[PDB]
């Protein structure tokens, strides 16, 4: 047969818009086709990303952010009144650690 | 053969294996190594043609030398210690041919030539017994004398049986030897662990166990023993060639599959003891099963192979003939790894 | 119960359902001879059951329905065709004749598993022994090649040496001016196309290569145009006949049954049809074997197993 | 619709579904009744009630 | 090396010594059980699948028959996993109890006198 | 007529049944790590006239 | 956190009971609203991380590639559907079962708090994606590429379950908040340099560290576009956040062990963006890209500073991000013209301008354009190796320079000049493909405007 | 050990090294099992005699009855193989490789 | 030169190369046992003084 097997031809691909000039790419069955594109859109641009976002711009501040700066100013006005150094150069207190005997 | 005939020889195998594990006594042990040879020689000829007779001789062959050595053994230790209960086997030189014997018996490298040649030679039937029923009673001689085994000796033999495995599986067209060369790997990891730890032998040897007899039931529905016949399965049934393909993908070792678990906890067992370069070295190893474990699923399941015209007359017919425990083996060889601590109730 | 190794062990054997009658027959002759007349009354007067010539959908005949199915999901060859252009660049000639061994085969098979299931005879118009005069006549006139030659030889090798071959071999010898003249009368415009050197070739495969082979299983019948109408006759000959010359008395209880385990599970019969080797005449690409699979799930008995196909009207599925 | 008998017919085999449902309900009886004279044991050995 | 092979007391096919019964059973809601189950209804599903009936619908006794097997056999199985691992525990407490001078409580130190270097990451 | 629209459309209630089943799973869970509520040297606290546990 | 899983096990049957021509429906639908249940998992505190139970926990490095995960889901969905149109219908539900399969393993995987059932979850990933390349993709070079893929993950990743057993013997515990607070120093010999090795080798091949990511360029374009969308944008970051957690055993060791894997990232980075600048197939660039910006992000987590994991989580995301966009562009004109070569369709702007607005957007955020999080994640760990030393700079400019070059000669190359004359088939872009790339670019906007949910616990 | 034992369990080597080394014929090699059977006999034999267990005599004769077995089966194969091929050499097994 | 020669030659293709050839060489046997036999009495004789003598 001067061939190599039996083979079915590569077929040409269809264009969704010849059936449908406004096809919106997702199925060739125009009503499934408008139904995924509205469940697309209001599923991804109207709840997950716009409620979502401000779901995320309204966190409760459970990083503790302002907490922090307020704890810092009471810390600095009473240093500041009482002539304390600001910040100490050692964080625990050298009464409760006790170093080597010996050195040498 | 006659059907009677057949159920006594099978029988009489699992009476010789049976013998052996709950006997006392070393002459009762070679006595059942006896009686399951002499059962099992028939067996492999069932479909007479030369080529099961040539594996037939074959075997017989290696299993006599095998027991001509086994009871050698014996008599050693009753010299050296008038001792016949099957224990610590108080001599060195008696340990050692008892050991090579064993390792005879079950196809560890040096002494794994036979293995891929017998299973090549008889029916997929013949196969699934030999792979799986028949390590049972070797394996069992040696876990009731682990402590007096020689790790030097053990270990070297576990871990050419895995190397050669690997090496001699990367070659074969035909699915018995890939096969064959699957089972002297999978020997290979149950015997390392052995002189550590006793269960977790057992359990590779469970989970092998149910994964070969779930290829080989897959193999025998589609009734494929070369690559290339394989390759059409997927144009008759395509569920058999996906369940194959998951199936082994388990044999190859990945997770999260029950084919994980029994070198998971190997690798684990021997870094309980200090032991780190071997089990790196075993899975390295490994991956060489995996490798022609992946190209079968390339040929079979993943892509799909020229097919024949005479393929639509069996689309016509249904398989006769129904294996009733294939979806629990293939279930148990895939999804299993969850239930892992499961594994303490073998000790 | 179905039958297996548990119905022999106790019980079922073959040997006692023999009853003189089994008597496999084959009727044998060149094209458009009245073979297939014989071979009705030769089973109407001995009282067997008869088997019509297996043509390319004799495996629709027996499962699901009996209904035929499209060309193109099962045969996927045209005997018309073959007349038309057998000299065809797309392997349609041996394609057909390799189809046609497959289906005689499944026909070898169901009938001697009716024979071994009750005791009855069987007569069948033509064999997988005698199909090979049509592939030699094939060969002889170029229309295949000879590595199709060379595959059919191996199929046959592999495939009719598991049975037995039939008791007793009957033979119409019509001559090939007489069967132009036959196929002239009859009508059918694709026949007309045949040469007489097409017949000569079968005639001469016939006579000199299936009836000397087959004379030494079994003796042979041979009948000329004018002493086959009498069917009586021909029938009175076949009863006295003395078979005691081949395989067939030399079958025990154990024999019979591993025939009778090989004849049913058809996909045992069929394993060896589908071997893979590449000839370009029957190798089908992934993916017209992939849309032809996907086409023929879709037919409305075929998607599950017999019992089990609500679309045709299976009740009490959901118990099955 | 079928050329043959096809051995199983329209309507199931009642003794075969019938020793399956029975199994399973045997089965997950004795589960139950064993899960609570196990618990009831091993309440009264440590003496919890 | 077998660790409890022969372990005093030890009844050779027992499966579940008369001490096991001293345990609280596993619930009948244990996830464990609950995917044994699992286990099951696959099994059934592959069943029907292998011999080309329809997936879901096609028997549902021989379905309900798979996952109460599964579920049966699982109850006892983790029955004799929990008492195994019950037994390694009162080994290992009795062993540590009855050998004092093997595991000894040494002087526990606060980390304000305990010296660690500090390596700088720079 | 609800029957076509039910067996067409019951696939939709697998996801929320799943989340509200992970939500009572996780509270079940929770339950289980107790042993240390109204312990912490951090917010050890005297109980409320009415109330009986700190948190859930 | 089984308020997450279980709605994607839900998944699994309600996309295997669902009818013939309703799958993509229910599957994009449920897989944006479980997106929208993880977007809870951005409430961190600022000390320790969320202890849901005993195998669960979510911290501040974690939630976002969950949430990166669950949200690339449903825009593989719709990225599939085209392609596989003529596919039948079991064969399209199990392609979604990869893909549900595939979200479920990276799930479970960011949150577990053990490292042996991290590894386990981590290794399961492997089975989706290989079944994926080597059964959907389109030329005959997709089996080597599975192949590769397989081979180069496995023989970095054994080495890492003997390790990890091994240190669960030593420690007795493989816990993640237990190996923390027990943490102690590894002294400075051959065995610890070995386990160091061994604990970073399958992460480094993971990246992929330069001169071990030969199987990248294969697997990322021999696959379908789904499948090369979560290579790029999830699979690539298991190896940065198992490396983020495993360095806290590995002090004071890494000191020195870092230097060989620091000159293999500089020096491969350059490497790989100037591969960039000679490359006919448009989808290896994509892939070229992504080796160069993981190797900053292996810079950045192999010299351990706060700025530094800061820069790699913010860049790990942006990466992500981009390099899906990046795909699917590239896999439209594939669908058009049916082939990959860059300068064969040629002046699509004129032909296609929405497309071409998109092409802009995601070759500006592939160059850093500030104040984008990819250049806030970039100029973090640049700063970091400047602190790290003075000399960095220079390698580190010339890449910016390249980076700029290579991307604008893709934009350049694709959407400028003439329109190829004989190529008639290039049809208008369907609204899908402007939703899918919408889908990509608008997130990464939102991130800037909120930059501290996605910088790692170090913020 | 006396001499007598070295002697016995040095025509044990010698069997087996006999049956290691295969030359043409296979009755050889069933000769060199037999060989073997027949030193293990002897070598038990002297122990039980020596030890005076008085039990353990009955264990050759067990030790005989399979080696009987032993011998009919390996020759049955031969006779197969001799049927297939008209000689009984090794040579000629050799359709299976590994 | 370097991503698609020598990266390529250094770690997969030497890898390939060692496993296609000692594959070769284990798998390619001729089948018979006089041959492996003999191998089989000097992994004995081997083993009983390797291992053996050293206890
Ligand atoms: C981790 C978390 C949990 C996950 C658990 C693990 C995963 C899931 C469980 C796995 C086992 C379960 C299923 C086993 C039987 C499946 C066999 C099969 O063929 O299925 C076809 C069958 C379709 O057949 P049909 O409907 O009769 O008619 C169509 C024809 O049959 C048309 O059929 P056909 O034969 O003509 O079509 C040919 C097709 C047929 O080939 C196949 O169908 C392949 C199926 C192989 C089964 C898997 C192997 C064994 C399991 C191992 C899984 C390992 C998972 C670990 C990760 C590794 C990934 C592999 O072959 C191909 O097309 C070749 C494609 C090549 C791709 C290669 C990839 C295959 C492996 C993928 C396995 C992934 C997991 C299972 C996927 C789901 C399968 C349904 O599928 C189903 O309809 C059943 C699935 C749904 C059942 C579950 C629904 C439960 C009820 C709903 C309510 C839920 C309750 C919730 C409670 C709360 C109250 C509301
Ligand atoms: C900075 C100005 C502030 C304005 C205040 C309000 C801004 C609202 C914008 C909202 C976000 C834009 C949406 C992105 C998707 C594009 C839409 C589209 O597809 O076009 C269809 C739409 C329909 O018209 P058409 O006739 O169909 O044309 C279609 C053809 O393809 C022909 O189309 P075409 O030829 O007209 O080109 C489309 C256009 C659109 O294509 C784009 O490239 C726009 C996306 C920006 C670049 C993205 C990567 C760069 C990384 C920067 C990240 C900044 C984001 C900040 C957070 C924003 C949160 C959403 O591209 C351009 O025209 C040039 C792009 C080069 C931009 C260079 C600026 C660099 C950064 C400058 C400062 C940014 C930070 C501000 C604060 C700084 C400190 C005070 O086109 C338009 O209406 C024009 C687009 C509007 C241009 C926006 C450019 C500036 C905005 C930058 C970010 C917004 C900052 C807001 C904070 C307030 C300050
Ligand atoms: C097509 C035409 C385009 C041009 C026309 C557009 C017309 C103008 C519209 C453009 C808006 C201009 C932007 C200017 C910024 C104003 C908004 C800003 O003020 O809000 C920020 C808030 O922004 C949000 O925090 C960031 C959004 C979160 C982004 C998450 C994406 C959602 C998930 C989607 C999938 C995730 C994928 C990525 C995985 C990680 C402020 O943050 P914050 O300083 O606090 O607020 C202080 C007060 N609070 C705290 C009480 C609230
Ligand atoms: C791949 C999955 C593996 C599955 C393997 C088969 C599963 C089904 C087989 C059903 C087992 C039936 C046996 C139980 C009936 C009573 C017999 C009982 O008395 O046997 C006891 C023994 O109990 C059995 O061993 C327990 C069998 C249970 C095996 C399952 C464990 C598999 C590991 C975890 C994988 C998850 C499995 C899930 C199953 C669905 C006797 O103990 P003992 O005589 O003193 O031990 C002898 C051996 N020693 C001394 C050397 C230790
Ligand atoms: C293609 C991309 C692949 C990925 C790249 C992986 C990178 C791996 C590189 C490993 C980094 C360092 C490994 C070992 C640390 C030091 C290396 C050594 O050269 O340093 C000196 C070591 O001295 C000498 O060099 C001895 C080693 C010589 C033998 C090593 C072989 C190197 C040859 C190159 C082979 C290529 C390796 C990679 C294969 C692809 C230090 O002196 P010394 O203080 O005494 O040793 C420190 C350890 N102590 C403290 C316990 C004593
Ligand atoms: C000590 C033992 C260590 C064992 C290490 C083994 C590593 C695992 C990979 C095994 C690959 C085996 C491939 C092979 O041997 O065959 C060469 C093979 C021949 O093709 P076939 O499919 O066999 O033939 C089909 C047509 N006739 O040639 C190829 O093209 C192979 C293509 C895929 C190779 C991919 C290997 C990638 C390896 C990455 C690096 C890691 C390798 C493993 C060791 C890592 C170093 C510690
Ligand atoms: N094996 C075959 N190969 C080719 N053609 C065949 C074969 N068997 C039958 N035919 C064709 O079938 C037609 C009639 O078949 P035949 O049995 O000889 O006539 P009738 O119907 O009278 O019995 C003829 O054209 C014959 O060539």
């Amino acid at each position: 047969p001067t061939i190599r097997l039996q083979e079915d031809p590569d077929p040409e691909d269809e264009n969704l818009y010849e059936k449908n000039p406004d096809s919106h790419g997702y199925d060739k069955d125009p009503i499934v086709d408008l139904w995924n594109m509205r469940v697309v859109f209001f599923f991804g641009f109207s709840i997950v990303l716009v409620l979502g976002s401000t779901f995320v711009a309204y966190l409760p501040d459970y990083r503790m952010q302002e907490w922090a700066r307020r704890e810092a100013e009471r810390l600095v006005k009473y240093r500041e009144a009482n002539g304390l150094p600001l910040m100490e150069s050692n964080c625990f207190d050298p009464n409760k650690i006790q170093l080597p005997e010996d050195e040498d | 053969m006659n059907p009677i005939i057949y159920t006594t020889l099978i029988m009489t195998v699992m009476s010789g294996t049976m013998l052996v594990m709950i006997s006392s006594h070393w002459l009762l042990i070679w006595i059942g190594f006896e009686m399951n040879l002499l059962a099992m020689i028939p067996v492999l000829m069932k479909n007479f043609n030369p080529r099961a007779t040539e594996a037939a001789t074959k075997y017989f062959l290696t299993q006599a030398t095998a027991s001509m050595m086994l009871m050698m053994a014996i008599i050693i230790n009753l010299l050296y210690s008038g001792q016949w209960t099957i224990t610590k086997m108080f001599n060195p030189v008696a340990m050692t041919m008892m050991t090579m014997a064993l390792a005879m018996k079950l196809g560890l490298s040096p002494f794994h030539f036979w293995v891929p040649e017998v299973t090549q030679g008889i029916s997929l039937q013949a196969g699934l017994l030999l792979l799986t029923w028949q390590k049972l009673a070797p394996l069992s001689v040696l876990c009731q004398i682990s402590q007096s085994i020689n790790p030097n000796l053990m270990l070297t033999m576990a871990m050419l049986s895995i190397l050669i495995g690997g090496w001699g599986g990367l070659n074969q067209t035909q699915l018995r030897k890939i096969m064959a060369y699957s089972s002297i790997a999978h020997m290979g990891w149950m015997t390392a662990v052995l002189p550590y730890n006793t269960t977790m032998t057992i359990l590779n040897l469970l989970i092998y166990i149910t994964m070969t007899l779930a290829m080989f039931m897959l193999l025998i529905h589609s009734s494929a023993t070369t690559t290339l016949s394989l390759s059409h399965t997927w144009n008759k049934m395509p569920v058999i060639t996906s369940l194959m393909m998951v199936t082994l993908l388990s044999m190859g070792g990945l997770p999260p599959l029950s084919g994980f678990m029994p070198k998971w906890m190997i690798i684990q067992e021997m870094t309980k003891n200090e032991s780190i370069i071997m089990p790196t070295l075993m899975a390295m190893t490994a991956l060489l099963n995996l490798y022609f474990y992946m190209r079968l699923a390339y040929s079979s399941s993943l892509t799909m192979f020229p097919s024949t015209n005479n393929m639509k007359m069996k689309w016509q017919f249904e398989h006769t003939k129904q294996m009733k425990l294939l979806p629990t083996m293939i279930v148990l060889s895939t999804l299993v790894l969850p239930m892992t601590p499961a594994l303490s109730s073998l000790n | 119960l179905q039958y297996g190794p548990l119905a022999f062990v106790l019980g079922e054997r073959t040997t006692r359902k023999l009853t003189e009658t089994s008597k496999v027959i084959t009727v044998d002759g060149n094209i458009c001879s009245g073979k297939g007349r014989l071979a009705r009354e030769i089973a109407e007067k001995l009282g067997l059951r008869h088997f019509p010539e297996a043509g390319i959908h004799y495996a629709d005949s027996t499962t699901g329905d009996g209904k035929p199915l499209d060309v193109q999901l099962s045969g996927n060859c045209s005997l018309e065709k073959f007349y038309d252009d057998p000299k065809s660049n797309d392997g349609n000639s041996y394609r057909l004749q390799s189809w046609l061994y497959a289906s005689r085969l499944l026909q070898y098979a169901d009938a001697l598993e009716h024979l071994l299931s009750t005791g009855q005879g069987v007569v069948l118009e033509r064999s997988i022994y005698s199909d090979f005069v049509f592939l030699e006549a094939m060969y002889r006139q170029g229309f295949i090649r000879k590595q199709c030659v060379e595959h059919y030889n191996e199929v046959k090798k592999v495939t009719a040496c598991e049975y037995l071959p039939p008791h007793v071999v009957v033979y119409v010898d019509v001559p090939v001016p007489e069967i132009q003249s036959r196929i002239q009368k009859k009508g059918n415009p694709h026949e007309m196309k045949i040469t007489a050197a097409y017949l000569q070739d079968i005639e001469n495969a016939y006579k000199k290569t299936f009836l000397p082979e087959m004379s030494e299983k079994c003796e042979v019948l041979q009948y000329s145009a004018r002493e086959a109408e009498d069917a009586e006759k021909v029938v009175e000959d076949i009863e006295y006949l003395k078979c005691d010359k081949g395989p067939w008395p030399d079958q025990d209880d154990r024999t019979f049954h591993r025939l009778r385990m090989l004849v049913q599970n058809k996909l045992e019969v069929l394993n060896y049809t589908t071997i893979p080797v590449y000839l370009p005449e029957i190798t089908i690409g992934a993916h017209q074997s992939d849309r032809v699979f996907q086409k023929f799930t879709e037919l409305p008995g075929r998607k599950y197993s017999p019992g089990y196909n609500e679309d045709v009207g299976d009740k009490w599925i959901w118990l099955k | 619709k079928f050329y043959i008998r096809e051995p199983p017919h329209g309507s199931p085999d009642w003794l075969k579904v019938g020793l399956t449902l029975g199994t399973s309900v045997f089965l997950w009886i004795y589960l139950i009744k064993q899960h609570k004279e196990d618990v009831l044991e091993y309440k009264r050995r440590n003496g919890l009630e | 090396m077998t660790m409890m092979s022969g372990r005093p007391g030890r009844v050779p096919l027992q499966f579940l010594p008369n001490e096991a019964r001293s345990l609280p059973p596993p619930k009948l809601t244990d996830p464990r059980l609950v995917y044994m189950g699992f286990l099951g209804y696959c099994s059934g599903l592959i069943d029907n699948a292998i011999r080309r009936r329809p997936v879901v619908s096609a028997g549902l006794h021989r379905q309900l028959l798979y996952v109460t097997s599964f579920v049966f056999f699982g109850y006892y199985l983790l029955k004799r996993q929990d008492y195994m691992y019950a037994l390694r525990d009162h080994d290992m407490f009795a062993y540590v109890k009855s050998h004092p001078e093997d595991f000894p409580e040494k002087d526990k130190k606060t980390y304000g006198e305990i010296l660690e270097e500090f390596h700088p990451v720079r | 007529n609800v029957l076509q629209i039910v067996r067409d459309h019951w696939v939709h209630i697998l996801v929320p049944v799943g989340f509200v089943f992970g939500c009572y799973l996780d509270r079940r869970s929770d339950e289980k790590l107790t042993a240390f509520r109204n312990k912490s040297l951090l917010f050890k606290r005297e109980l409320r006239p009415n109330e009986e546990v700190t948190w859930k | 956190m089984l308020k997450i899983i279980i709605p994607t096990t839900m998944l699994l049957p309600m996309t295997w009971m669902s009818k013939h021509n309703m799958i993509w429906i229910n599957a994009t639908v449920h897989s944006l609203l479980i997106s929208l249940i993880s977007l809870s998992l951005l409430n961190q505190l600022g000390e320790n991380s969320l202890n849901f139970s005993l195998t669960f926990f979510s911290d501040s490095l974690s939630a976002p590639l969950l949430v990166l995960t669950t949200w690339l889901l449903p825009l593989m969905l719709m990225a599939s559907q085209s392609h596989l149109s003529k596919e039948t219908t079991t064969r399209k539900k199990l392609y979604i079962t990869m893909l549900i399969l595939l979200q479920l393993f990276l799930i479970m995987t960011f949150t577990a708090t053990e490292l042996i059932l991290f590894y386990i979850l981590f290794e399961a990933t492997l089975v989706p994606t290989l079944i994926i390349i080597t059964r959907w993709g389109n030329q005959t070079e997709r089996l080597n590429a599975g192949l590769y893929f397989l081979f180069y993950t496995l023989a970095g990743s054994l080495p890492l379950l003997v390790a990890l057993v091994y240190i669960q013997n030593t420690t007795g515990s493989l816990n993640f908040l237990i190996i923390h607070y027990w943490s102690h120093p590894l002294s400075n010999s051959w065995s610890n340099i070995f386990m160091w090795l061994a604990c970073i080798m399958a992460f480094m091949v993971k990246m992929p560290l330069y001169g071990l990511h030969l199987w990248l360029p294969k697997a990322h374009v021999e696959a379908p576009i789904a499948g090369s969308m979560v290579l790029a944008a999830v699979l690539l970051k298991l190896g940065g956040y198992g490396m983020m957690r495993i360095t806290t055993i590995l002090n004071p060791l890494t000191n020195y062990m870092a230097y060989p894997f620091l000159m293999l990232s500089m020096w491969g980075m350059i490497m790989t963006s100037s591969i960039c600048l000679r490359q006919t197939d448009l989808k290896s660039l994509i892939a070229y890209s992504s080796v160069s910006h993981m190797a900053l992000v292996i810079v950045a987590i192999m010299i351990q500073t706060p700025w530094s994991f800061m820069g790699a989580t913010a860049l790990m995301i942006a990466h992500g991000l981009t390099s899906s966009m990046l795909f699917c562009l590239a896999n439209t004109n594939y669908e058009r013209v049916h082939s990959r070569t860059m300068i064969l369709a040629r002046g699509l702007q004129t032909l296609l301008p929405l497309m071409a607005t998109w092409w802009l957007v995601a070759s500006l955020t592939n160059l850093a354009l500030p104040p984008s999080i990819n250049l806030i994640g970039e100029l973090f760990i640049i700063t970091a190796s400047f602190s790290w030393s003075n000399i960095t700079i220079i390698l580190m400019g010339m890449n910016m320079m390249i980076t700029a070059l290579y991307s604008l000669y893709m934009l350049i190359t694709t959407q400028r000049g003439k329109y190829t004359h004989h190529i008639n088939n290039i049809k208008p872009s369907f609204t899908r493909e402007n939703a899918l790339m919408a889908l990509h670019i608008l997130p990464l906007l939102l991130l800037t405007l909120n930059p501290k949910m996605i910088l790692g616990p170090l913020y | 050990m006396p001499l007598v034992y070295m002697n016995i369990i040095m025509a044990f080597a010698i069997a087996l090294a006999g049956l290691l080394m295969y030359r043409s014929h296979l009755m050889s090699s069933l000769l060199c099992l037999e060989g073997m059977m027949l030193s293990l006999f002897i070598m038990s034999t002297l122990i039980i005699l020596n030890t005076h267990f008085t039990l353990a005599n009955m264990m050759p004769i067990i030790l005989l009855v399979f080696a009987a077995c032993e011998a009919a089966l390996g020759l049955s194969l031969l006779v197969m193989v001799s049927n297939t091929y008209g000689t009984d050499y090794v040579q000629n097994l050799n359709l299976l490789q590994c | 030169l370097l991503d698609l020669i020598w990266l390529e030659t250094i770690l997969p293709k030497t890898t390939s190369f060692i496993q296609m050839k000692m594959s070769i060489m284990v798998s390619n046997q001729k089948g018979l046992i006089k041959l492996y036999f003999l191998s089989f009495l000097i992994t004995i004789m081997i083993s009983m003084t390797l291992f053996n003598y050293h206890e």
